[PDB]
């Protein structure tokens, strides 16, 4: 599982990744961007794609130039 | 002036651009039953523990509203999967979309008019009353709107049914005119004028906005008013000696304190339930408005619309979407007839015992001749066998006149 | 009215609504739809009906060669409505 | 000392009150020119008496 | 008497929302059937309009 402490500064603690949604604990941060699997918030989603949990930034879609 | 042999055709046409505003969602909140009702005391929590499962029921309702908000935003905007980009070359036959395209200089990729709309709703945590972030950041919505604009200008409607097909802009406008019953050559022979009209109209919108957004303001005002009432309601006695549970932790022992703690509990439950109910009704209303906004998005913008007064007053030509805080804005580009002239008419012309009718136009006469013209634009043409069609004998039609049809075959036979 | 329970008048008196409806009727009969997009353009009534037929895929000469019959049909139908009403309004009653 | 429930109620009721006027305005006020029919009644045999 | 007043107000709010929906639909009929000819089936009576 992963845990989310909403509204709390990550530095204050009762793998840590500070999202605007709140200090996220237990998951890893990557640099890719895929479809959104489950919504965390504030433009950040997460998934069990790779096995551990990852939290990534959702990407709207593939790109083309007519 | 209605007379049984008179009609009034326009001569000139005027473009126009009109704005429209819609709300799409509200600001999501979540509340703590225990923190609001009891503060922090153990005794109050112990006494509430037996009232029921009202707290849990409330939380379920509030989270339901929360998730519908994300669905509303998703539905209104996420209708395209390819994030198109405009080409650096800007040649659209004289049209000028500088204003409502993305300007790559500002940090937030917002167009000029989007930026103006943003700076008009200035909006006017310590009790268990939390607000939560939306799912999509504003840059994402900006990207979606930019993609829609690129799609319409470079591909017409054809991106909304399948793969994005390119086509110049002049012929897209020509097709859109043909779709309201005005032939193509009308557009072609006047392109410079339509271009100037459109530029001036968009400039006037840009000016008028920087003066208007009541519909998007009332939502914020209602939200803030409700929260202020729900918070201010914590300073009434509801029939106790005081309105602070710390004023009751002291100066009393449990046996006779519990009755006043009871009265405070009752008051604060009743306040919470009123807040939740009114919120549910408001959310349903916004849900209705968001469904309507998605429908406009999918009918006016994705393709041309034809149902009257659905995408602005006047015959509809196209639309452009723009964003705004917690809402969407439409710019409907539409068409209007300007300068009228009176002409005399007649249903059919009997050349030689045969009733000739117009294929798609209507017969007009400036007093000296007969021409046949299209319905919405005065453009005379001469009667031929390639322009009418026959039926019966000219004896049953209530209105008939006498004229000869040119029939361009006889002279050529030599 | 004697307990703090007040009713209030609407904004528009019924004559005003009557005027609005009369205006709409005048617009449709004397100008077709063209008053709903811009200036009111006049056009006889026979050709307005002809255009409305053409808009559902029935050519114009169909209307023209039978105008007296459409007129009688319409009169009889409106008379039957006038009779049937004077007999029905549950939706407005509830 | 019960609270501001009265004021809250009054605000709700007045909200309904103003929406009523907006509904009537929207359904009917769609024309700005108050046209008049001509005294001549010749519509090809139709009869709008 | 507080409890009675609140029940009355709530039911009134729900009814008003329903009438609001009906009035939007009526305005749409007014603006599509009357102002111009309509073409979407079964929106302005049974049969071609
Ligand atoms: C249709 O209306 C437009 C709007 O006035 C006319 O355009 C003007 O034409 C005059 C004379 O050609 C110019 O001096 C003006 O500068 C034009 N307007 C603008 C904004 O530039 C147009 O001429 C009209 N159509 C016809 C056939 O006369
Ligand atoms: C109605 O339009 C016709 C066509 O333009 C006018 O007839 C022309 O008039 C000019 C000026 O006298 C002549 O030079 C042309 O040779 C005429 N052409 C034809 C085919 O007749 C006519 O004068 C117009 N009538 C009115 C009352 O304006
Ligand atoms: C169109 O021309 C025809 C051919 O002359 C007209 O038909 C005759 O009109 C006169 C008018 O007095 C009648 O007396 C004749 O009985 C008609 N029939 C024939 C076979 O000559 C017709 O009336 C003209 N239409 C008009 C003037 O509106
Ligand atoms: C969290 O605390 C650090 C200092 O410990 C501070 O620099 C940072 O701005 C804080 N962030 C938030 C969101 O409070
Ligand atoms: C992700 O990007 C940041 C900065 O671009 C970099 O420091 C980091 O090493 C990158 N991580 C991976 C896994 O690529
Ligand atoms: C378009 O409008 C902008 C804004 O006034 C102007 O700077 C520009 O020169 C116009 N023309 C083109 C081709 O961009
Ligand atoms: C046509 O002429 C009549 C003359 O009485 C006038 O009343 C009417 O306004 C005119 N209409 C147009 C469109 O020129
Ligand atoms: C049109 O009305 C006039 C009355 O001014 C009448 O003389 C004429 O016969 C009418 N024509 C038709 C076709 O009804
Ligand atoms: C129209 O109907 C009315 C009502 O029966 C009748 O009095 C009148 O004669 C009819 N015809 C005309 C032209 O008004």
């Amino acid at each position: 599982v992963a845990v989310l402490y909403q509204g709390v500064n990550c530095t204050e603690v009762p793998n840590v990744f500070q999202t605007r949604a709140g200090c996220l604990i237990g998951a890893e941060h990557v640099n890719n961007s895929y479809e959104c699997d489950i919504p965390i918030g504030a433009g950040i989603c997460a998934s069990y794609q790779t096995q551990s949990i990852i939290a990534y930034t959702m990407s709207l879609g593939a790109e083309n130039s007519v | 002036a209605y007379s049984n042999n008179s009609i009034a055709i326009p001569t000139n046409f005027t473009i126009s651009v009109t704005t429209e505003i819609l709300p799409v969602s509200m600001t999501k909140t979540s509340v703590d039953c225990t923190m609001y009702i009891c503060g922090d005391s153990t005794e109050c929590s112990n006494l509430l523990l037996q009232y029921g499962s009202f707290c849990t029921q409330l939380n379920r309702a509030l989270t339901g509203i929360a998730v519908e908000q994300d669905k509303n935003t998703q539905e209104v905007f996420a209708q395209v999967k390819q994030i198109y980009k405009t080409p650096p070359i800007k040649d659209f036959g004289g049209f000028n979309f500088s204003q409502i395209l993305p300007d790559p200089s500002k940090p937030s990729k917002r167009s000029f008019i989007e930026d103006l709309l943003f700076n008009k709703v200035t909006l006017a945590k310590f009790n268990g009353l939390t607000v939560l972030p939306p799912l999509l950041t504003d840059e994402m919505i900006a990207q979606y709107t930019s993609a829609l604009l690129a799609g319409t200008i470079t591909s017409g409607w054809t991106f909304g049914a399948g793969a994005a097909l390119q086509i110049p802009f002049a012929m897209q406008m020509a097709y859109r005119f043909n779709g309201i019953g005005v032939t193509q050559n009308v557009l072609y022979e006047n392109q410079k004028l339509i271009a100037n009209q459109f530029n001036s109209a968009i400039g006037k919108i840009q000016d008028s906005l920087s003066s208007a957004l009541g519909k998007l303001q009332d939502v914020v005002n209602q939200n803030a008013q409700a929260l202020n009432t729900l918070v201010k309601q914590l300073s009434s006695n509801f029939g106790a000696i005081s309105s602070v549970l710390n004023d009751i932790l002291s100066r009393l022992d449990p046996p006779e304190a519990e009755v006043q703690i009871d009265r405070l509990i009752t008051g604060r439950l009743q306040s919470l339930q009123t807040y939740v109910t009114q919120q549910l009704i408001r959310a349903a209303e916004i849900r209705a408005s968001a469904n309507l906004a998605a429908t406009k998005m999918s009918e006016c913008v994705l393709g041309q619309s034809k149902r009257v007064d659905f995408c602005g007053k006047g015959y509809h030509l196209m639309s452009f979407p723009q964003s705004a805080p917690h809402g969407v804005v439409f710019l409907h580009v539409t068409y209007v007839p300007a300068q009228e002239k009176n002409f005399t008419t007649a249903p059919a012309i009997c050349h030689d015992g045969k009733a000739h009718f117009p294929r798609e136009g209507v017969f007009v006469s400036n007093g000296t001749h007969w021409f046949v013209t299209q319905r919405n634009f005065y453009e005379p043409q001469i009667i031929t066998t390639d322009n009418t069609f026959v039926s019966g004998n000219c004896d049953v039609v209530i209105g008939i006149v006498n004229n000869t049809v040119y029939d361009p075959l006889q002279p050529e036979l030599d």
